[PDB]
This record gives structure tokens, C-alpha cells and sequence, in this order.
């Protein structure tokens, strides 16, 4: 019965095939690059900024604040390439396991077919040599040997 | 059974991959019956 | 033949071809490996008959031998009574 | 040489049967049904203008 | 359509094949700020460097190259997943082929019983009518 066999293996799988980490996964790549961009965005905007100015002087605090904010940001972005690196980690922990049922299922399936088709070899073997035999010694034998009866049956009745 | 199976599964035995066993191989004619036993008297 | 001098011995089942006592290493799946006269005699009741996918279209194409030839003579009918 | 009888029969002829024939395939030349009336006949007669 | 077996072999090597070359995602870097700056100036103090030299960070390069990396590994696992379904619709296929092959051998088996009984009853009464001549 491998047809309601392999539809539990079409179950299963898409079933422990979780959409909420994918989902999030997605969403969280999207965010990622939406950030390089603004970082790049920010790059071309500060370049026009000093552009104007350059007689505006820029305080103490002003440059205190921006190493700040720059480590600050450096940090950020380790954070978002941690948190991707986790979600896809786990994905691939969840795709493996996927993967290792769908073979084991393919290698029991392989070898369940390997012993029908073994069964069926001995039997069909089986059945020829029986087949020659009926069809060679037993029928001659039971036909020659039912012509001895009758044979007998004559010579009796001539008899009596 | 018989030579078919007890030698393809019991020389072998499941076993396999690297072992390999080795190599396979008057005075005249009468009708009479002229008995045995002499007792004169033993038919 | 992929080496000379001993005979075959058994069987393979997968990749049909027979089994000699060194063989079954290079087999991958080695188990399923059979005696070798038995196999040969199922086989040979097996072709004995007509092959099973050959009679796929012993079966399958007998119908359109009629499905043609009842469309053929169905023009024959129409010429040969208006001839 | 079975295995290979095996391979061979479905290799040459693995795919579908590519004669197909019900009504549809074949054009529209093949749904006519000829018919032929008249009649011949010899007179002894003039031309009549 | 000859032998499921065979053919779902080939898929399942396949799969162990693919399956096994194991993928690691990148790995992740000191948190920013290492080696820290204040660090780094001794650093490039206590070296007696001959030409005076500057600290480069370089964290970002490092970074986005990272995020790259990520997003090739998350590709790798859509095609993961798109590689899995196709072998669960083979595994289908390879299925319904076996379903007929067990109904054929199932059929050929009752089809021996048959033959067998059959032939059990014609040498039975080959027996019978042996023994009956031998009375005659």
C-alpha cells in the first residue's frame, strides 16, 4: 500500500516543515538589507552635509557624540548579522532533519520493493517448474495409465 | 534446500565485502540364480 | 567476462546480471543476492510468454487496428455504393 | 540479455503511442458521405429551338 | 517502470550524496569595538613601527560581507527545501509503481497455490488408479 504510504510521507514532512522561523527568517533578511541601503543612504547625505557648512564649526560635544553613535552602530550591526546567522542555523537544523526522513522513507521504500520483487522471482520460478512438470511427466504418466485401466477393464470383462 | 540453498548461504552466510572463500573444485549362461547360501536346503 | 577463469555463482536483482564469487564487492548493495539456477529458471518461464511491457501495446494498439479499420471499410461502404 | 531486452523495449518504445486516430486528428475530409444521383437515358428525339 | 527498485536507488544516492555535503553558515566576529581603539594605539606603540601609521578598522567590510554570505546560505536553503519536495513527488511515482508490483506478485502467488492443490489432487488419483491396475 504505498500510495497511502507516501501520502503520510507528503504529511509529515510538510507539517514538521515549520513556516514561523521561514517567515521570520524572510523578514529579517529584508530588514537587513533595508539597513545596508539606509547606511548607504547616510554615507551620500553626511557627504553633502560637510558639502554646506565648513564655517559651522563642529563642537567638542558634536564629535564626542559622533564616535559615539559610530561604535554604537558598528555594534548594531553585529547584532542584526548575529541574529540572521541564528534563524538560518536553525532553518538548516530543521531542513536536515526533513532531508534525513525523506531518505530513510526512500532507502525502507527501496528495499521493501527490492523483497516484492524477490518474492516474485522464487514464485514465478516455483510456478514454471511445476508447470513443465504437470505438463510433461504427470500428464503423459496420468494419461498412458488411465489407458492401462481401461485396457483392464476389457481384458476382466472379456473374462467374465 | 537441498545443494542450492546450502551452498549459496551457508558458505557465504551473509557475510561479505572483503572475504572471499575459496576455490569451488562350461560355466555357461543359465536362468538359475546361483544362491549365496550352499545349505543344498536354503530355498 | 570482467574476469576470466572461475564461474558465476549467485545472483543480483538489482542491475539484472549474474553474481560471481568475487563480484558482490564492487555491488554496491552488498543483501539481495539470490542462487543462480533458480532465478534462470523463473526467467525462463517469464519470456516463454509475451514480454509484459512488449504486451503493454499487444493490447493497447489492437483497438486502434479497429478503430481504423472501422473508419476504412466505413469508407469502402461509401464508395462501393455510390460505384 | 533480458535486462538488456528490458532496457530496449523501454527505450524504443517507453513513450506513448504516437498514432492517434478517433475522428479529430484527422481533418475535416474524412466526415463526408458521397452521394450520386441522376439518370442516363437515349432518345430519338430533335433538338427543338 | 521496469524495476522502482533500481530507479529509487539512483534517487536515494542522490539524495545521501547532496544531502551529506554539509554546509557551515559563516562564522561571527569579535563583538565591534575589538580590539578597541584605546588597545589598538599601544598596540601600534609598543611595535616601534619606523613610519607613523594610523589604526584602519575595517569591522564593516568584515560585516557585510558576512550579511552576503548569510543571504547565499538562505538561498541554499530554499533550495533545500524545493529539492526535498521533488524527491517526496519521485518517492509518489516510485510508489504507485510498487503498489502494482506487489498486486502482480500477490496474483502470481495465489495463481501457485492453485496450481499446486490442483496437482495435488491429479497425483493423488494417479496413486489411486496405480494401485487399482496393480489389484486388477
Amino acid at each position: 500500500n504505498y500510495e497511502e504510504a507516501t501520502s503520510m510521507l507528503w504529511k509529515v514532512q510538510d507539517m514538521a516543515d515549520e513556516k514561523q522561523l521561514k517567515e521570520e527568517v524572510v523578514k529579517v533578511l529584508e530588514n537587513l538589507v533595508r539597513k545596508q541601503l539606509e547606511r548607504e543612504d547616510a554615507q551620500k547625505r553626511e557627504a553633502e552635509e560637510g558639502g554646506c557648512t565648513y564655517l559651522l564649526e563642529e563642537t567638542s560635544k558634536d564629535r564626542e557624540e559622533k564616535r559615539r553613535r559610530e561604535v554604537e552602530e558598528i555594534r548594531s550591526q553585529w547584532e542584526d548579522i548575529h541574529l540572521l546567522r541564528e534563524l538560518l542555523l536553525r532553518l538548516n537544523k530543521n531542513c536536515t532533519d526533513r532531508e534525513s526522513l525523506v531518505h530513510k522513507f526512500t532507502l525502507s521504500m527501496v528495499g521493501r520493493l527490492q523483497l516484492t520483487e524477490m518474492c516474485n522471482l522464487r514464485i514465478l520460478a516455483e510456478h514454471h517448474n511445476m508447470q513443465r512438470l504437470q505438463q510433461e511427466n504427470l500428464m503423459p504418466l496420468a494419461e498412458v495409465l488411465q489407458a492401462q485401466y481401461i485396457s483392464l477393464f476389457r481384458q476382466m470383462t472379456q473374462e467374465i | 534446500i537441498s545443494y542450492e540453498e546450502t551452498k549459496a548461504l551457508a558458505r557465504f552466510k551473509g557475510r561479505g565485502r572483503e572475504y572471499i572463500p575459496p576455490k569451488l573444485t562350461e560355466e555357461t549362461l543359465t536362468l538359475v540364480h546361483h544362491t549365496a547360501s550352499r545349505n543344498p536346503l536354503s530355498p | 567476462r570482467r574476469h576470466p577463469g572461475e564461474v558465476y555463482e549467485l545472483f543480483c536483482s538489482i542491475c539484472h546480471v549474474a553474481v560471481c564469487r568475487l563480484c558482490r564487492g564492487n555491488h554496491l548493495h552488498a543483501r539481495s543476492l539470490m542462487p543462480l539456477n533458480k532465478p534462470y529458471q523463473a526467467v525462463l518461464h517469464m519470456a516463454k510468454k509475451p514480454h509484459f511491457v512488449l504486451a503493454a501495446r499487444r493490447t493497447e494498439l489492437e483497438k486502434r487496428l479497429e478503430e481504423v479499420q472501422k473508419m476504412l471499410d466505413g469508407v469502402r461502404r461509401n464508395c462501393r455504393e455510390e460505384e | 540479455y533480458k535486462h538488456k531486452f528490458d532496457l530496449a523495449a523501454a527505450n524504443i518504445f517507453g513513450g506513448a503511442v504516437r498514432v492517434d486516430v478517433d475522428l479529430d486528428s484527422m481533418p475535416a475530409w474524412m466526415s463526408e458521405k458521397f452521394i450520386l444521383q441522376g439518370s442516363f437515358s437515349v432518345t430519338t428525339a430533335p433538338y427543338a429551338v | 517502470v521496469a524495476n522502482p527498485s533500481d530507479s529509487l536507488m539512483t534517487l536515494a544516492e542522490k539524495c545521501h550524496q547532496k544531502w551529506s555535503q554539509t554546509k557551515n553558515p559563516p562564522a561571527l566576529s569579535p563583538y565591534p569595538p575589538f580590539p578597541a581603539s584605546e588597545e589598538a594605539e599601544a598596540i601600534l606603540q609598543r611595535a616601534n613601527l619606523d613610519y607613523d601609521a594610523v589604526v584602519m578598522d575595517t569591522t564593516g567590510e568584515h560585516l557585510r560581507e558576512t550579511t552576503k554570505t548569510l543571504v547565499q546560505y538562505s538561498q541554499d536553503i530554499l533550495n533545500r527545501d524545493s529539492t526535498i519536495q521533488s524527491v517526496l513527488k519521485s518517492l509518489k511515482a516510485h510508489g504507485h509503481v510498487g503498489n502494482v508490483y506487489d498486486a502482480v506478485e500477490k496474483g502470481n502467488r495465489e495463481r501457485l497455490k492453485q496450481y499446486l492443490d490442483v496437482i495435488a489432487q491429479l497425483q493423488a488419483e494417479m496413486d489411486v488408479t496405480y494401485k487399482s491396475i496393480h489389484y486388477g
